[PDB]
Formats: structure tokens, sequence, C-alpha cells
């Protein structure tokens, strides 16, 4: 596995026995995550909302084949004060999937 | 050897310290607020520049700075008596590193904190063919940690049992010397950090099912092995048994955060008994102890400026 | 989430940056994820399984105490990390199977 989000996030998965990465720059995220993408790490990434937020596009630039490292935009913690607005991310979510955004 | 012209340069350390008003208003501020009143604080003088990073740095700085001398500028029993004060950082640094060597990442892999001896020691001792050697080479006279590894040395090559066992022989051994010192004060709130320790271990390891006396240490004063027994099983009442000891308020939890926050109160409280003491060594154990709460309490607004905590968030976390 | 970043908060505040960067160098070998089959309407997709070196923990004697109540709140941290995974990955690729379903009905319905 990997995560990127900060080094003060990362720090806590790499105390868990995970990689850790971490990018200050959306850019040097794309970055990092190229990084990890090009050396294949395990088949899991995830990356904070506030860097990339649906960090689809290098797993689909680069290995659009296999399906492997599956991409998480995962949540932050200053901004885990709010929770992610879970709820819009689900919306936003089947918006995405097929198109038709309704209520549930 | 002379404790009062140590004693002088303490007090004067002790002239510089922060209010609890200065954490009391630190309770709201946006991390520039922080900046400012850092900017204003004798700290933030390593002050570098803007970020977390870089004010734990300058945190660091200043503790070694204004920390780090009393190890220095004194030789002879007290001497011997002040390097027992701050050994935890080097006790890490010296597990860190034997952790390295059993591990086999880089030697400038750990970022090896400030402690007492020479740093380039503890460089050189990343290529040693034997653990006594190594030990040699980390040997200085009065380091507990040199004649606690070397006697703990005498079972294997590099083991992590090892490790602990050498951990649990280091608080031995520190106790034995805390014991073997003429200080009336000094015994004593090492026996109750052994204790406190001991309860730690017992709270980290409740329901672990190990053997409790293979877990178990000596040198304790406020417990009993039946007692760390009753608290290795799931027994709050022992817990409760704790009357009339330092271990007052440590009555009624089960969950390990508040338990050791309480726990660390309670040091701090014995720690605060430390003024009667003038003329021995006990004040400036008092000082250190007193830049060690508020290194924490720094390190702890600076993650509440930096992460915007609420002040519910950490309202535990300076009620003494 | 909010459990186990404010046990790293806790950790890093009170007891040392240094000492958690060195116990956290000290490492489990980090690895055991595996993207096993599953065979979801004509198409395989990896279900990955679990990482488990938390069978092998540093330090038996936990010689700080705040940092290893961090120990255990990122492996929760992580498990729930690849249930999220794969469910989410399943849902993907559901939802992008009945839109290419309905694509193709509306190809061969309005063309054939």
């Amino acid at each position: 596995m990997a995560v990127i989000a900060d080094p003060e996030t990362a720090q806590g998965f790499r105390l868990a026995g995970l990689e850790g990465y971490g990018a200050s720059s959306a850019e040097e995220a794309q970055s990092l995550l190229e990084t990890l993408v090009e050396r294949g790490g395990y088949a899991l990434v995830a990356v904070d909302e506030a860097l990339l937020p649906d960090p689809e596009r290098a797993v689909e630039r680069l290995m659009r084949g296999r399906d492997l490292p599956v991409l998480l935009p995962i949540a932050g913690l200053k901004e885990a004060f709010q929770g992610h607005d879970v709820e819009g991310y689900m919306r936003e979510l089947v918006r995405k999937t097929i198109g038709f955004d309704i209520k549930l | 050897d002379d404790f009062a012209y140590l004693n002088a340069r303490v007090r004067v350390r002790r002239g510089t310290l922060l209010k609890e008003s200065f954490f009391q208003e630190a309770l709201d501020l946006s991390f520039a607020d922080f900046l400012r009143l850092l900017s204003e604080t004798v700290y933030g003088g390593e002050l570098a520049g803007q970020g977390l990073p870089d004010v734990d740095r300058a945190v660091l700085r200043t503790q070694a700075k204004l920390v780090g001398d009393l190890p220095r500028l004194v030789t002879g029993e007290a001497r011997e008596a002040v390097r027992l004060l701050l050994l935890r950082n080097d006790l890490h640094n010296l597990q860190a590193l034997l952790r390295a060597k059993a591990t086999g990442r880089p030697f400038e892999e750990v970022l090896l904190l400030p402690g007492t001896l020479r740093e380039e020691v503890w460089r050189q001792a990343y290529e040693a063919q034997d653990p006594a050697g190594m030990a040699q080479v980390l040997a200085v006279p009065g380091h507990p940690l040199a004649r606690a590894l070397r006697a703990v040395l005498r079972e294997t090559q590099d083991l992590a049992r090892v490790e602990a066992l050498l951990a649990k022989r280091f608080f031995e051994d520190v106790a034995k010397a805390a014991k073997g010192l003429d200080q009336p004060a000094l015994r004593d709130y090492l026996a109750l950090e052994v204790d406190a320790e001991n309860l730690r271990t017992a709270f980290k390891l409740q329901g672990s099912g190990l053997a409790p006396d293979a877990f178990f240490l000596k040198g304790g004063r406020f417990v009993d092995r039946v007692r760390f027994a009753r608290l290795m099983e799931g027994d709050y009442a022992v817990l409760d048994e704790l009357s009339g000891t330092p271990f007052s308020g440590l009555s009624g939890v089960r969950d390990l955060k508040a338990l050791e926050r309480g726990l660390r109160c309670v040091l701090l409280k014995e720690a605060k008994k430390g003024v009667q003491d003038p003329l021995g060594v006990g004040l400036v154990l008092a000082y250190v102890k007193e830049r060690e709460w508020e290194a924490v309490r720094l390190r702890l607004l600076a993650r509440r400026a930096y992460f915007g905590l609420p002040r519910a968030q950490v309202e535990e976390e300076v009620v003494c | 989430a909010k459990e186990a970043y404010a046990a790293l908060l806790l950790a890093q505040a009170f007891d040392g940056p240094e000492v958690v960067a060195g116990a956290a160098l000290g490492v489990p070998p980090l690895e055991g994820v595996e993207a096993e089959v599953e065979n979801v309407w004509g198409s395989k997709v990896p279900r990955l399984k679990a990482t488990f070196p938390d069978g092998a923990l540093l330090s038996p004697v936990g010689t700080p105490a705040y940092t290893l109540e961090a120990s255990r709140a990122f492996r929760r941290y992580a498990e729930a990390l690849i249930r999220v995974a794969n469910t989410e990955t399943r849902l993907k690729k559901i939802g992008e199977e009945i839109k290419k379903t309905t694509r193709r009905v509306n190809a061969l319905e309005q063309v054939v």
C-alpha cells in the first residue's frame, strides 16, 4: 500500500507499517503519485482530498489497463473536523458514475 | 559537585518560564498569534520561519540550549546525580540504534535527538562488530546505560528480547543508582516514576495474557506484585486500591489515555515538591520537568494551531 | 479517522516528534496485501485482503505509551481503508457495466 497526504499525516501511516509520502502542492502530489505508480507498489494508493480531489488521472494515463493501484480520495485531518460531507461525496459519485443524480 | 552554583543558574532559568496565562491566552490563536507570542517567547529565539516543523525544530533547539547545558557545567557526585534526569531521550536513542542495527536501515535513518553524550559516538557506534564493543564505544563512566547494556549483553548477539530486558535492567539499574545516592527526594521521585512505568506497562499489557512476573519490574513502593497481577487482569479495583499514595486521582479509570494523563499529572505534582529542596538537586529536576511540561504544552498548542483544534479537543491537556 | 488522527496528534504533542520518528522507522515488514479474484458479470476485479504484520509488533514493553495507541489506531484505520477500497471498486464496476448496457441497448435498438 501507500498513502499521500502530508508528512505529519504520512508518519502516522509509516507508524502503521504502511508506506507514506507527503506533498504540500497538488502538482507534487501528482509527482509522488506518478512515483509510486511507476514503482508499482503492492496495489493500493490513498490520496488526500485537499491535494487531488479525484486522483484517477495518473493511473488512467499510465496504467489504463489492469486496474491495479486502487485509488482512494481520502479525507484530511484539518478538514476532518468537517467530515468530508460524505453524503455530498456519494451524490457526486453516482452523478459521475451513471450520470443521473437523484435523492436517496 | 557544588549543588548551589548550578542552583543559582537553575533559579535564573526558573525565572525564565512562561505562566499558565501564556497558555490560557493561547487557547485562542491562529498560529500567527501563536507565532507572535512565541516570537515574544525565549523559545522563539531559535524561531526559523513559519510552519509546524520549523516550530518543533525551534522547540528542540531551545530545549537543547536551555536544558542541554544542565548535563554539562557540573562534575562529581552532582554530575552522577544530574545525569539521571534527562535519560529518556538517551535510552530512546539507544533503542532506535539497536532497532536500526537489527533492522538494516541507514545510520542516518532515525533523527537522533539530543541527549547526554556526543552524537559522534552515536555515529561511530553504527559500525561495530560486537555488541559489547558497541557498548564500550558507548561507554561513559557515569552513564547508567553503559553499565546496563553490558550486563544485559551476556545473553546473545542482538535480540529484541535482549532490548526489552535491557530496558528492564535499565530501569532496574536506574533504581539501584537512585537508592545509591545521598538524595532524600530523588530516590522518591525515581521510585514514583518506576511504579508509574510499571502501571503503564500493566495498562499497555492489560488483556495481553502474557506472564506478568516477566513483565513486572522491581524498584517501586506504591504497588505490589500481586497488585501488579490484579492490574494485569481486568480488575480496576487495584487501581482503586491506590489510596494515600501519589496515585490518588487515578481511580475508576480503564482507558489508558486519561490513565497515563493522570499518571503524568501525579508525576508533575510530585515534581512540584522539588521546590522544597533549594540546596540539593531536586530543584533542578523540578526545573527540567517544568520545561518538559512546557514542551508538551508547546507541541500541543503547536498541533492545535496548525490543525485548528477545538478548545474541547485539548481541554484534557492543561487541567494541571 | 477522527479517533486515529486524535491519537496521533496526542502522541506527537506529548511525546516527542523525534522519538515517534524513531519508533516508526523501526518497521514491521509493511506488506502482505494482495489483489485476489472476484468475478462480477463478466469481469474479474481485484478484491484486496488485509496486510497482516500486526501479529509481529515492536516493543513488547512499550517504551512510549501514547505512541503505541497510535500504532494500534492506524491498523484499524488501514483496515477500514481496505474495506472501503474493496467495496468502492465493486461499485465502480457495477455502475459502468450498467451504463455500458444502456449504451448497447440504445445502439442496438436505434440501429438494428
